[PDB]
């Protein structure tokens, strides 16, 4: 088993930049044999470079793969708003295979701060005994950051999942919202509901602070 | 024999959809008349005039006949009247139109074209056939314990055995 | 060009097996490596293994051998998987693609990669059965908001402000397998506050299989 | 030499599907391609599709993309066009149009031409049901009447004047759908009224879809 | 994409006159790929010619193909009876192989007038609910037969359905006849029916003319 390991992280650069990724592996590929595969969610993953060398009609010449033995190289020099995705390589040299680890592009803006909101649970769904606090966090750059609920004073993990929306591509910020679930008579106890998000924008965990009654 | 020498190498494209326009049998086959009679002579005359006029004439033509071999076994191409290589219409300065050679150019105005770099040229194709191309081939089939071992490779064999 | 048209998404117990198709058009049923590949939803990618229809040579997996089955059936021209076992960490989209070939066509040279490809469908198993959910006004220069389609059976919902004539600043969020045994997802958009009760933001879900499209208010 | 069988008609509705066949015997079947032509009754011709039957090398027309499917058997040497979504504007008669050949029979030089060809299926797509229809002669130097045969469904009804014995002047006619979608047929005989009520002109309308075997004389 | 147009329409042709048919494409077929086609009722469109210059075994020799590059032609000399029902071309160049349309060629005799016999209504549909009207016309030259369906001797639009024979081999002529579609006791109503018929071999249209059960 050859363990194909590419190794950039995000590659957060800006409309223009050229796209340099690391994509190694775990040995050497015989044969040099190495396709490209760009992949967007949704979509059909597109081969690129077919033997890390040649590329077939119709892809875009743009992309451009280099590299040999054990780890390869794919350069991309005009970074257009559609290739903004994630990218791997795959081998087709000994019989089995495994693809690439992860390497998402993005839109590149400056560091920020966000309009930060929290919803409040809807009576609709408290009078069947069901509550949902969500948090919202709008227009921030970048989209790594971390999200701790004061949830009657305390920490939760395992409740308030997180379900953040990639970058969208008018404002070229990120949207995040976590969602905790609870029923109506723990909503008749808890007076807090803040949760404590931390960011480069959002350097201290502001609230927007609300109680059980709004 | 040499029958469009003339013509432009579009209207010589002619020549080479045939055979060179009978070139090469042109250089060997017409040996056939001091092939037909160096021996039918039966007479003494106790010396010799083209004992050796003769000979050099015949294995001048034989040599020069073998070096053109030679020299495309050295670029890969024995056997083949015509083949492509690996070198690439390199910096070399006689950078032109398509369409103006293979329409419009006979073979000799297009050897007064490229008179210069005839040797550059010679000297660069073998490069290309061997010191990359034959030392890619020896890295082929030295390391491969797992050569009987190949599982994404058959549709290019399958592929291959009827095309 | 050469087209393969998967078969659709398919609900199952789990714990039980599971058969999917992909129909290839154009180029060759035989002669190409068809192949099978793996995603799970979020997840890069992953190969899993091919058949040659000409030969029937079977190509499988390094770990999911035993488990897996291709066929090649080219007298009705097709091609199908069987995978067994159903289970939450099964579920991933499958994507069937073929190699591609030199030139303009399906008849040359191959080229050892995967160049053309079919549209997948997420290979998901289900635990309960069809659930509609309720759509909520979650209340807050300007006003957030959200329609929180929470806890329903099956994926997926959409969801669109005022049938879509607000069309800019959305963003979704996706449905989540999450600890319940139902499904839920949220959809915020940006409003402001003092249009509160001059436009009503009333966003508007599909639900397919469960077959709920309401008109929904938001008037915090 | 090389036969083209087909199946029996069909009669059919919109949004189904249909397996038509076309059976080769005699010749070289797996070399030559397979293929098929549409054509409402009368018309003109375009191609419907075709595969080879040696490697199951397909190309479908753009214009019934994704709604054809051509099978090929090695062992029944058919193909089972399975076309998707039957359509009224579809309703044609399906030639298997095999491509031509020198020979020798069906063994020599294949000329790309469609020369060996089947009988044709003209394929039905209406939602009504089988009716028998009654008889309509029609009252009025050589003039001329006829027997109507109006309202009747499925194809086809025929027709025979004085039980096939008088020929002097038969005229059928084409068939015409009407606005619920309604089969009809005429018939007429160059015969004068004035030899009408000295010999009988008895016409016999028939309807094989149902076997209603009808006579009429025809009266001044 | 190769767009076919047989030219011209039709041929009225008599049994012995010279066929000029042709059959017209865009772009480039390359290697001579068009046949010619032939289909008569009860057979298959047979191919009569192959390859526009080549020809089939089993065929006649007075078919003939000619036209080359771009356009093609088909030619006779002198027309056999059997010769005579519509003709296609085909290309086959490419993947996609549409066909000719179809130029019919059709017998051509002398001069030939109709016969316009209107018939009242029958009976035995009267009293199903249906005016069984009807206009006949028999024997005519050309096919260029237009019926005036002149409800009270004015053409409406819905009472017609159009059925023309093919050229009837006992005296080398069409025959053309359609029934009423109207209802019974709009029949019980109108005032006139009388098919003033319009066709190129007039002088003058022949008519007979009566009322309701008149
Ligand atoms: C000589 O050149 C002319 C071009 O003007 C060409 O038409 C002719 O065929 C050539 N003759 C030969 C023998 O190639
Ligand atoms: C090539 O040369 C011909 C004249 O022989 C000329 O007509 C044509 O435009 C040239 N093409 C280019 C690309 O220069
Ligand atoms: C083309 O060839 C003719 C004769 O071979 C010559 O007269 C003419 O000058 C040539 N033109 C070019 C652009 O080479
Ligand atoms: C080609 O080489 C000759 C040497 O004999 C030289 O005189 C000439 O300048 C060179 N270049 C050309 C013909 O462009």
């Amino acid at each position: 088993e050859i363990v194909l390991t590419q190794s950039p992280g995000t590659q957060s650069l800006s409309p223009g930049e050229r796209a340099t990724l690391s994509c190694r592996a775990s040995q050497s590929v015989g044969n040099n044999k190495l396709a490209w595969y760009q992949q967007r969610p949704g979509q059909a993953p597109r081969l690129l470079i077919y033997g890390a060398s040649s590329r077939p009609s119709g892809v875009a010449d743009r992309f451009s793969g280099s590299g040999s033995g054990t780890d390869f190289t794919l350069t991309i020099s005009r970074l257009e708003p559609e290739d903004f995705a994630v990218y791997y390589c795959q081998q087709y040299g000994q019989s089995l295979s495994t693809f690439g680890q992860g390497t998402k592009v993005e839109v590149k803006r400056t560091v920020a701060a966000p309009s930060v909101f929290i919803f409040p649970p809807s009576d609709e769904q408290l009078k069947s005994g069901t509550a949902s606090v969500v948090c919202l966090l709008n227009n921030f750059y970048p989209r790594e950051a971390k999200v701790q609920w004061k949830v009657d004073n305390a920490l939760q993990s395992g409740n308030s999942q997180e379900s953040v929306t990639e970058q969208d591509s008018k404002d070229s910020t990120y949207s995040l919202s976590s969602t905790l679930t609870l029923s109506k008579a723990d909503y008749e106890k808890h007076k807090v509901y803040a949760c404590e998000v931390t960011h480069q924008g959002l350097s201290s965990p502001v609230t927007k602070s609300f109680n059980r009654g709004e | 024999f040499l029958g469009a020498a003339g013509s432009t190498m579009g209207a010589a494209s002619m020549t080479l959809t045939v055979q060179a326009r009978n070139l090469l049998s042109g250089i060997v086959q017409q040996q056939s008349n001091l092939l037909r009679a160096p021996e039918a002579q039966q007479h003494l005359l106790k010396l010799t005039v083209w004992g050796i006029k003769q000979l050099q004439a015949r294995v001048l033509a034989v040599e020069r006949y073998l070096r053109d071999q030679q020299l495309l076994g050295i670029w890969g191409c024995s056997g083949k009247l015509i083949c492509c290589t690996n070198v690439p219409w390199n910096s070399s300065w006689s950078n032109r139109n398509l369409s103006e050679i293979w329409d419009n150019m006979t073979w000799l105005q297009w050897d007064k074209e490229i008179s210069n770099y005839t040797q550059i040229i010679y000297g660069l194709l073998e490069e290309s056939q061997n010191q990359q191309e034959k030392n890619e081939q020896d890295l082929l089939a030295l390391d491969k314990w797992a050569s009987l071992w190949n599982w994404f490779d058959i549709s290019n064999w399958l592929w291959y055995i009827k095309l | 060009q050469v087209q393969l048209v998967q078969s659709g998404a398919e609900v199952k117990r789990p714990g039980s097996s599971v058969t999917v198709s992909c129909k290839a058009s154009g180029g060759s049923f035989s002669t190409y490596a068809l192949s099978w590949v793996r995603q799970a939803p979020g997840r890069g990618l992953e190969w899993m293994g091919g058949v040659i229809p000409l030969l029937t040579i079977t190509n499988y997996a390094p770990r999911f051998q035993g488990r897996i089955t291709i066929t090649a059936d080219r007298s009705t021209s097709t091609a199908y998987l069987e995978l067994n076992s159903l289970r939450p960490e099964d579920t991933a989209v499958y994507y069937c693609a073929r190699e591609g070939t030199t030139g303009w066509g399906w008849l040359g040279k191959p080229i050892g990669a995967f160049a053309h490809w079919g549209q997948g469908t997420l290979v998901t198993v289900s635990s309960a059965s069809t659930k509609g959910p309720s759509v909520f006004p979650l209340a807050p220069g300007t006003a957030a908001l959200g329609c929180l389609v929470k806890d329903y059976f099956p994926e997926p919902v959409t969801v669109s402000w005022n049938s879509g004539a607000l069309t800019s600043g959305v963003h979704t969020f996706p449905a989540v397998l999450q600890s319940s045994g139902l499904y839920s997802l949220s959809s915020v958009v940006t409003v402001p506050s003092s249009s509160l009760g001059t436009q009503t933001y009333i966003c508007n879900v599909n639900h397919k299989p469960s077959n709920t499209k309401v008109d929904k208010k938001v008037e915090p």
